[PDB]
């Protein structure tokens, strides 16, 4: 239902830090990886 | 040694080659088939060096090309002599030079542009001209419109002469190779009778001309009743109580009593109050010492009398231990290679024409010349951009020589071949800095923006919340502030006013007073650094590797002009040293663009103004303490809230500008597209209109063709170049026109 | 690598051989042209596709062709 | 009265702005001496905007609200209400111009191409030529759709170069 | 005097000769019709 | 030619001080160019790589990160001195390979010897179009 | 002006329409590259010979009218 | 190829010999120990200097040593993404991949380390 106050507190710091963060090396090991 | 060597008669005077367009060059002589031709015949047509191998007739048409370029310069200055005898207000100018504006251009009324002739002032109707020539006249004695016109009747017949000069020594009287090679010679008679002698003539026409007449004008008499020049030169009486040193009679002189001259060769460092420039007799007695100067200086070089000293040498003799063969071979590189020359001569005198900007706006050697803010703006901005032109074509130059006259024969362990071999390290760590300057400037600024954006006003980078104060440039301030006090103690006061002091004004407009540097100066200084840094990197990019690279080996044999490699090693577009020297012009636009915007936005809020009895009220309030640090501040306090004028001239005389803004906005917008696309495109689409035109049998003979990929480049280099230099005039001209 | 495609129109003039920077091309025997010439790629894995060939075809049209695509490290002229 | 206009004499803001451009003219006059060159330049500025803005009008111009001066396009429409001097006639004329001008170019590049070189003579006009055809082209729409008639003006698509498909 | 015949025969000269007539006509009609926009006698 | 010259690096390199634009990382990883010429007498030309060398009266081995730069130092020396010179390749493990005059006559010539390869025996414009060939693999100028 | 810019924007329409038509009908071949169909859709040029080939394909055609159409929106 | 009298002094040789990236023999662990410490005891001073709160007294210290412990832990997931990037295939152990490994985790331990030492020193 109505999200808790603290959720836009927590959820913008994932997906500007940490999901960037994980996407960018998931990406950066896919690019390099050999066979 | 050093003697005349003429060939009598080489080239015969015969109207036959100018029937025949292409004849300079073996490709062209062929005739036309392509329109490109036209193109190559308008583009080869003074590349001397690729249409004959003989040195000794490329030096002789750099000769007579000298003398047609001195002609066509006389040619101009008389025009604009003539123009001030016939078309001006000069005479009324002389009368209140604070009120009316110097106009020297008229136009017809065909079709409403009698507008332009606004009302300047003293029954006139004209365009407000910005060159400052009415300062200029007014500082050589010149009072009536007979001396202008008996001058631009001189400067005519000079010009005749010129070019009379350069048909002769073409066509009639050749000098050999060994003439032109006679460096030390040249060196010699520049420095003694080209500069010394000239230096010499000037201090002795401001001593007994210019200083009296200035005089008189200053004391505020009529200039009809100024008594001529010639009652000054020939009767001693009136220079005598004008100048009682005058009354010796050249004793002093000779009896090594030079300080009873001190009335009118003084030391009175600052500005005269009474017209806000340059003291006449300080003028003179500094070309007096020019003069001598350069008279010792051209007796340096070793001609024919066994004294002297020798280029070759002095070159030879400067050798280190970490350069190996010092300056050997330059001796005969400079000797031998024209563009060599070009590039050095090119570079000094750009960065003197950068000189004379900065020591013209800071000391006003003219009267009434730092009243009008509109010239002071338009010669500072002028002389700038000559200066950011010559010392780009500087390094074109070098390029060139590179390319063409490099021998690496001549060139095993010396300067150069060392420069070349260490090429990569300097472009890396050139690169390095550039980068390294673009980051601490302009993200600077970028964090000023951001931290205003996001309402942290103690987070920016201002004379408020984080001092980056120009400690070294405010000590060497108020170092020359104090050089009359202790290092300079016969200086009456300081050398300029820009350091310290008190305000001089003329009129109720601030002539000179002291200009403060903050954050927002250093910012801006550190700017312009990195700016020039950049350009430099680009131009000397193209220097060094003009001949080959570990991209491509054999770039020497491509030559200094072609387009590209194909796209061949992923692509090589834009890799020729004239790219290089195309793409460094748009940074040197870039860079002097910000130059002109820094000074004009300074002098507008920080220098130029009123005065009235509660202080001094400058145009725009002084908010370059305070806007400057920001791009934003930029776009509104400079752009936007300046170009008012301009936007608003219609219906006025400055209307013309603004209608020049808009044509330079057209033009800085036409280029985009050559800047882009292009070759094939454009071929494709000329094959389409040429199917048209043959369904219609009206195709050309000459078959069109699109502009070449160099060809394509250099017209939007140039449009773009015309468009921004011509959209910064009218601004600058309507803004300061306008409110100035 | 890239592709290098002579075809029957070329006139054994070998300029395109001259014209190459990095020695791909060469002149084999030939009976299908007056000079007794015909140009010939044995060495393509060592072109970069800077088209110098194309520009000293005298033939119309272009009796040599490059066609770029699979770039690897002597093709895109890498000294690193 | 057409497309919600008033005519110019009849205006309101056509009058408005002939004023203000004569205050405008008087007070640059009135800062100079009546025998002075300036004061002349201005009283023939002055005389040319009054005639400018009379002959504007009593000839069937019209303006909206504004006291432009609006032209008339559409033909017929131009024809009925005394407007085919605005755009219908003014096309006519520059049609007549720009035939001369093409048809002159014509006849120099086919007259051209007959000699040995033409990119010369091209390069290098044939001045009398180029005279001869200068006065010999009034009569070029007769002539144009005369050519057109025996083919001559037309070239057959299979002698033109065609790109490849 | 057929070398310079030949050289103002040349396209940059006869295009130079071309613009002063045409500018030179168009601004004499201009000046003696001054501010001409409606074609009316 | 009638028999492959050998490479041998302890042939004396031209007089010249340092380089910059030299041998990269790429010559103890990858593969480096080794061009080698007999100089009848000592001159000074210019290398590719850099600023002007002097090459030593006899064999003179050079190294190069590109074998575009050995044929644009071949071609140089050809022009020049006609010095007809010729450069190998090297691999990291040390495989040798002969590059330019892979007959000895130099490119230039025929030598009735050479297989053409890589020639279309239609002429161009006669390829089909990529409609033909798709999903296939095949290139309308590879056929 | 409502029919001045209206004229104006049937400009930019046209010339878009030009720029896109030309290249979309010269993709498969031209006067200059006869085979544009054998270098597929995308390819940069073919090099400084026959005077100049950058921008040929009809992707760069495609290019120069995304600002042609940016200028014309 | 181009020796200079910067790249070839033997006082520049023994200050690059010391150093622990080009040290003679020592365990990747130390070497990554010991730039963890310099490399985050330099990283704390701009941050406690001039900071989002370097104005509030106190909470300028801790801010800027969590910012840069923060920036540390950045890094050491960077060189670990170059280790595992590089060398995930096949004489100088630091260079290997279990041997870069260990060099990161040394590298994040001085790292935090350093950033503590920072706290320690600029509280007292
Ligand atoms: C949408 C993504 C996003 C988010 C959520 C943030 C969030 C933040 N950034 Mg920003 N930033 C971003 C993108 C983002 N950034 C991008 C894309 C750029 C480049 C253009 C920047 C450039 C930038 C600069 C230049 C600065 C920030 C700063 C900040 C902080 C604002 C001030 C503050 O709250 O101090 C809170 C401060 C604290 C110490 C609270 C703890 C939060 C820390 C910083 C994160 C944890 C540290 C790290 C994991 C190591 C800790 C290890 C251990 C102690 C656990 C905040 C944490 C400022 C900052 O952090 O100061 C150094 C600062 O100066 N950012
Ligand atoms: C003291 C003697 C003297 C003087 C004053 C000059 C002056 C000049 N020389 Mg020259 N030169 C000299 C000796 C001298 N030369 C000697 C001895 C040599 C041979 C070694 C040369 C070789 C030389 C070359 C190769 C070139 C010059 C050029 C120039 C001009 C430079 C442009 C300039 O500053 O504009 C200043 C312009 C003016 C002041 C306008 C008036 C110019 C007047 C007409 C010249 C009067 C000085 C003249 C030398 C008098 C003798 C000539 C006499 C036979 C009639 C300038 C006019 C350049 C050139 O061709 O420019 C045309 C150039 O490229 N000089
Ligand atoms: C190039 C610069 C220049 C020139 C042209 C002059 C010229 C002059 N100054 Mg000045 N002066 C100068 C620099 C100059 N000065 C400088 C740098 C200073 C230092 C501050 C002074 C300080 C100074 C003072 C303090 C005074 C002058 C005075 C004079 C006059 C005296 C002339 C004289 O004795 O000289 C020597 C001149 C000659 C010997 C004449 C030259 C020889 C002639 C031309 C030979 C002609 C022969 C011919 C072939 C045959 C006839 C031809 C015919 C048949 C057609 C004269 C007008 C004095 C003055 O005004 O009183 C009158 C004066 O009181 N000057
Ligand atoms: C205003 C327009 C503009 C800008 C900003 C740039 C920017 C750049 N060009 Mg260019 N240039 C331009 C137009 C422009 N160009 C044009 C039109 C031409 C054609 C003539 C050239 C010709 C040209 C040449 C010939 C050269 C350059 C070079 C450069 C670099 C400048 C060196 C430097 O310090 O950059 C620093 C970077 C910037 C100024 C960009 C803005 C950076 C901001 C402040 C962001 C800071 C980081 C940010 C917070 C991180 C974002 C995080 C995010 C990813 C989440 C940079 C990459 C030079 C080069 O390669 O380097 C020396 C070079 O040699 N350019
Ligand atoms: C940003 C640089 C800069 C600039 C433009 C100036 C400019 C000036 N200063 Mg300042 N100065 C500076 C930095 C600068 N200064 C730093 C210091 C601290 C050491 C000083 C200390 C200082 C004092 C103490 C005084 C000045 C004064 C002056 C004035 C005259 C100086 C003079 O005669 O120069 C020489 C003028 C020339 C025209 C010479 C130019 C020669 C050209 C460029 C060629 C040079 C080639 C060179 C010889 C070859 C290199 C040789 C090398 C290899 C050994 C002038 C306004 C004086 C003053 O108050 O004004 C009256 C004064 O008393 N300055
Ligand atoms: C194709 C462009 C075009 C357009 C959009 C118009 C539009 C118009 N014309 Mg026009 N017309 C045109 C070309 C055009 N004309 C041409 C080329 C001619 C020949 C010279 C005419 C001759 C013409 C006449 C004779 C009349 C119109 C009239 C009209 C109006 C009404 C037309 C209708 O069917 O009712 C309308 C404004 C009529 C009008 O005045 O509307 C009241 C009218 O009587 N037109
Ligand atoms: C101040 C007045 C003025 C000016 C300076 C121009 C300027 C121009 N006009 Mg414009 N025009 C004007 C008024 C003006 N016009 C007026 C009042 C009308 C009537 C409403 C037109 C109608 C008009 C048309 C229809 C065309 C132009 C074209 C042109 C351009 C090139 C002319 C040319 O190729 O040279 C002179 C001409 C030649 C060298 C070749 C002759 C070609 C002409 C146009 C054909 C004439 C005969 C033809 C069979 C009649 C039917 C035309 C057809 C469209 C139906 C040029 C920018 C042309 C253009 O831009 O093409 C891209 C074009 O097609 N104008
Ligand atoms: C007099 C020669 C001549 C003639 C008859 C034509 C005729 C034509 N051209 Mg061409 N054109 C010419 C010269 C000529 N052009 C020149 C010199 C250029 C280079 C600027 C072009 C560039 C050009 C383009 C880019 C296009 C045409 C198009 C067209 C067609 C539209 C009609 C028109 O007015 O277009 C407008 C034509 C212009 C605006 C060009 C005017 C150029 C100058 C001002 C005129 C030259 C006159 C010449 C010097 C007179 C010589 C007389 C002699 C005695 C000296 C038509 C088939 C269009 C097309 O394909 O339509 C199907 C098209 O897209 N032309
Ligand atoms: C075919 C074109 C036929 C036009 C017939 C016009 C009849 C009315 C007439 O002559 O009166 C006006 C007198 O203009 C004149 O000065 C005479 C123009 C003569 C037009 C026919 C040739 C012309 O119409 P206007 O000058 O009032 O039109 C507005 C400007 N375009
Ligand atoms: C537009 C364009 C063309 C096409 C333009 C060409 C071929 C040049 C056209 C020049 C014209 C002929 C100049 C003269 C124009 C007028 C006819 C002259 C003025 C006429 C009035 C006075 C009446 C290129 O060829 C090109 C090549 C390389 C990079 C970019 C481009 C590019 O952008
Ligand atoms: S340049 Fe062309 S015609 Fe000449 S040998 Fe090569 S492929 Fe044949
Ligand atoms: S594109 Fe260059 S490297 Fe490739 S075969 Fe042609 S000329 Fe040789
Ligand atoms: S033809 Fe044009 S796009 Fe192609 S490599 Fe040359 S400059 Fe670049």
């Amino acid at each position: 239902f109505v999200p808790p106050a603290w959720a836009p507190s927590l959820f913008v710091p994932l997906t500007g830090l940490v999901l960037p963060a994980i996407g960018m090396a998931w990406a950066f090991t896919y690019i390099q990886k050999e066979k | 040694k050093v003697k005349i060597a003429v060939d009598r008669n080489p080239v015969e005077t015969n109207f036959e080659k100018w029937a025949k367009p292409g004849h300079f060059s073996r490709a062209l002589a062929k005739g036309p088939n392509t329109t490109t031709w036209i193109w190559n015949l308008h583009a080869d047509a003074h590349d001397f060096d690729n249409h004959t191998s003989d040195l000794e007739e490329i030096s002789r048409k750099v000769f007579s090309a000298h003398f047609g370029q001195l002609g066509i310069i006389l040619i101009w200055l008389s025009g604009m002599y003539f123009h001030g005898a016939r078309f001006s207000n000069y005479e009324g100018w002389l009368s209140d030079p604070t009120h009316i504006k110097p106009s020297a251009q008229v136009v017809w009324p065909i079709v409403g542009q009698e507008i332009l002739n606004g009302d300047v002032g003293g029954g006139f109707q004209g365009i407000q001209i910005t060159s400052g020539f009415f300062q200029l006249w007014r500082a050589s004695g010149i009072t009536s419109e007979l001396q202008l016109y008996s001058t631009a009747i001189g400067g005519l017949v000079l010009a005749a002469a010129c070019f009379f000069a350069g048909w002769f020594h073409y066509h009639k009287a050749a000098p050999k190779l060994e003439w032109f090679q006679n460096v030390e010679s040249m060196l010699n008679h520049h420095l003694a009778g080209l500069l010394g002698l000239g230096s010499l003539a000037w201090a002795g026409h401001q001593i007994h001309v210019s200083l009296p007449v200035n005089k008189l004008l200053d004391a505020g008499v009529d200039p009809k009743e100024i008594p001529l020049p010639h009652e000054f030169l020939l009767n001693q009486s009136i220079i005598a109580d004008l100048y009682p040193s005058f009354s010796k009679g050249l004793a002093p002189f000779f009896t090594l009593n030079w300080a009873e001259y001190s009335d009118f060769l003084t030391f009175k460092g600052g500005l005269n109050p009474v017209t806000g420039g340059l003291w006449l007799s300080d003028t003179a007695h500094h070309h007096l010492a020019i003069a001598v100067l350069f008279l010792v200086a051209g007796h340096q070089y070793r001609t024919n009398w066994g004294i002297g000293h020798s280029i070759k040498d002095i070159l030879e003799s400067h050798k280190g231990p970490f350069t190996g063969n010092g300056h050997a071979g330059l001796y005969e590189i400079l000797t031998t290679s024209w563009h060599a020359q070009l590039a050095i001569n090119l570079a000094l005198f750009g960065s003197l024409s950068i000189i004379v900007a900065h020591h013209m706006y800071a000391m006003p050697p003219y009267p009434y010349l730092a009243t009008d803010y509109g010239t002071q703006l338009s010669l500072f901005t002028h002389h700038m951009w000559i200066g950011g032109f010559c010392v780009v074509g500087a390094g074109a130059h070098a390029a060139i020589f590179m390319v063409r006259d490099y021998d690496p024969t001549n060139n095993y362990n010396n300067l150069l071949d060392r420069v070349i071999r260490h090429r990569d390290a300097i472009i890396s760590h050139l690169n390095w800095v550039s980068i390294f300057l673009g980051f601490h400037s302009f993200g600077l600024y970028i964090h000023n923006d951001t931290m205003s954006a996001l309402g942290r006003p103690q987070d920016m980078f201002s004379d408020t919340a984080i001092q980056l104060q120009p400690v070294f440039a405010q000590w060497i301030q108020n170092t020359h502030f104090t050089a009359p006090q202790l290092t300079a103690p016969n200086a009456l006061a300081a050398t300029s006013l820009t350091w310290g002091g008190d305000v001089v004004a003329v009129g109720g407009k601030v002539a000179m007073m002291p200009i403060a540097l903050g954050t927002s100066d250093f910012l801006v200084h550190h700017i312009h650094a990195f700016t020039i840094h950049v350009t430099v990197l680009i131009l000397l990019k193209g220097v060094l590797f003009a001949r080959s690279s570990r991209l491509i080996p054999d770039k020497a044999n491509l030559g200094f002009r072609f387009p590209c490699d194909g796209p061949g090693r992923g692509g090589t577009c834009q890799v020729s040293a004239w790219d290089h020297v195309f793409l460094g012009l748009f940074w040197m636009y870039n860079s002097l663009s910000i130059v002109i915007f820094h000074f004009s936005w300074k002098m507008q809020s920080d220098v130029w103004g009123t005065v009235t009895d509660s202080g001094v009220s400058h145009i725009t309030g002084g908010n370059f303490a305070q806007s400057a640090n920001t791009i934003n501040g930029w776009l509104r306090d400079f752009l936007w809230a300046q170009s008012s004028q301009v936007i608003q001239s219609y219906g006025s005389a400055l209307s013309a500008y603004g209608l020049m803004f808009l044509g330079a906005h057209f033009v800085w917008a036409f280029s985009l597209m050559f800047l882009f696309s292009g070759r094939g495109y454009w071929q494709e689409l000329i094959e389409s209109i040429v199917w048209a035109h043959n369904k219609l049998r009206v195709a050309p003979s000459i078959q069109p063709r699109a502009l070449s990929i160099t060809q394509g480049r250099a017209v939007g280099v140039a449009h773009y170049l015309l468009g921004g230099i011509a959209t910064t005039w009218s601004f600058f001209l309507a803004r300061i026109i306008a409110v100035g | 690598a890239h592709v290098v495609k002579i075809y029957d129109t070329c006139i054994g003039c070998t300029q395109c051989v001259r014209a190459c920077p990095l020695d791909v091309l060469e002149m084999v025997p030939w009976d299908g042209c007056k000079a007794a010439q015909m140009a010939s790629s044995p060495r393509t894995e060592d072109c970069v596709g800077c088209k110098r060939c194309e520009t000293a075809c005298p033939t119309d049209f272009l009796s040599v062709r490059v066609y770029l695509g699979n770039e690897s490290t002597r093709s895109l002229g890498l000294a690193y | 009265d057409v497309a919600g206009l008033t005519p110019c004499s009849e205006s309101k803001a056509y009058n408005k702005l002939e004023r203000k451009e004569l205050k405008t003219l008087e007070k640059r006059l009135k800062k100079y001496e009546p025998g002075s060159a300036p004061y002349l330049a201005l009283q023939a500025t002055k005389e040319r905007t009054q005639n400018r803005f009379k002959n504007y009008a009593k000839a069937g111009l019209l303006c909206g609200n504004d006291g432009l001066p609006h032209l008339i396009s559409d033909p017929g429409l131009a024809l009925r209400f005394n407007h085919a001097g605005e755009v219908f006639i003014p096309t006519f004329g520059f049609l007549y111009v720009a035939g001369y001008i093409g048809h002159v170019g014509r006849q120099y590049i086919i007259k051209s191409k007959e000699d040995a070189k033409p990119t010369d003579k091209e390069i290098i006009l044939d001045v009398p030529l180029a005279l001869q055809l200068a006065f010999q082209g009034w009569a070029w729409p007769l002539a144009a759709i005369q050519e057109l008639r025996n083919g001559s003006l037309l070239e057959k698509d299979e002698n033109i170069t065609v790109s490849p498909r | 005097m057929k070398d310079f015949t030949t050289y103002l025969s040349t396209a940059p000269v006869v295009g130079l000769g071309w613009a002063i007539f045409t500018s030179g006509l168009l601004i004499e009609i201009n000046r003696f019709f001054p501010d001409p926009l409606v074609f009316s006698f | 030619p009638w028999k492959q010259p050998e490479l041998d690096p302890d042939t004396p390199s031209p007089i010249f001080g340092g380089s910059t634009g030299g041998l990269l990382r790429k010559a103890q990883v990858e593969e480096f160019y080794v061009t080698t010429w007999e100089s009848p007498k000592e001159q000074i030309f210019e290398m590719p790589t850099g600023g002007a060398a002097i090459m030593r009266k006899g064999p003179n081995l050079l190294k190069f990160a590109r074998k575009e730069q050995c044929l644009a130092l071949t071609t140089q020396l050809r022009t020049k001195f006609k010095m007809t010179p010729c450069f190998y390749r090297v691999y990291a493990d040390g495989k040798v390979e002969y590059l330019h005059p892979k007959d000895g006559v130099y490119p230039e010539k025929v030598n009735a010897g050479r297989v053409g390869v890589n020639q279309n025996m239609r002429s161009i414009g006669e390829n089909v179009d990529p409609i033909k060939v798709k999903f296939t693999g095949s290139q309308p100028f590879t056929i | 002006g409502d029919f001045l810019v209206h004229h104006a924007i049937a400009l930019g329409l046209h010339t878009t329409t030009l720029i896109l038509v030309k290249g979309a009908l010269d993709a498969r071949g031209s006067k200059l590259m006869p085979d544009k169909k054998d270098f597929g859709y995308s390819f940069p040029c073919d090099g400084p010979g026959r005077g100049g080939t950058c921008d040929i394909s009809a992707y760069d055609a495609f290019y120069l009218a995304v600002f042609w159409m940016l200028n014309t929106i | 190829m181009l020796e200079t009298p910067v790249t070839s002094a033997p006082i520049v040789a023994n200050y690059l010999s010391n150093l622990p990236a080009y040290r003679t023999g020592v365990a990747p662990n130390l070497r990554g120990v010991e730039i963890g410490l310099a490399h985050g005891f330099l990283l704390a001073g701009p941050f406690i200097k001039l900071g989002p709160l370097r104005n509030v007294p106190g909470a300028a210290e801790v801010v800027g040593c969590m910012s840069a412990a923060g920036l540390v832990l950045i890094l050491a997931l960077c060189l670990s993404l170059y280790g595992n990037a590089a060398f995930q295939s096949t004489s100088d152990p630091l260079m290997s991949s279990e041997g870069w490994a260990k060099f990161a985790g040394g590298f994040t331990v001085g790292g935090l380390s350093g950033v503590a030492w920072a706290y320690v020193l600029t509280q007292v």
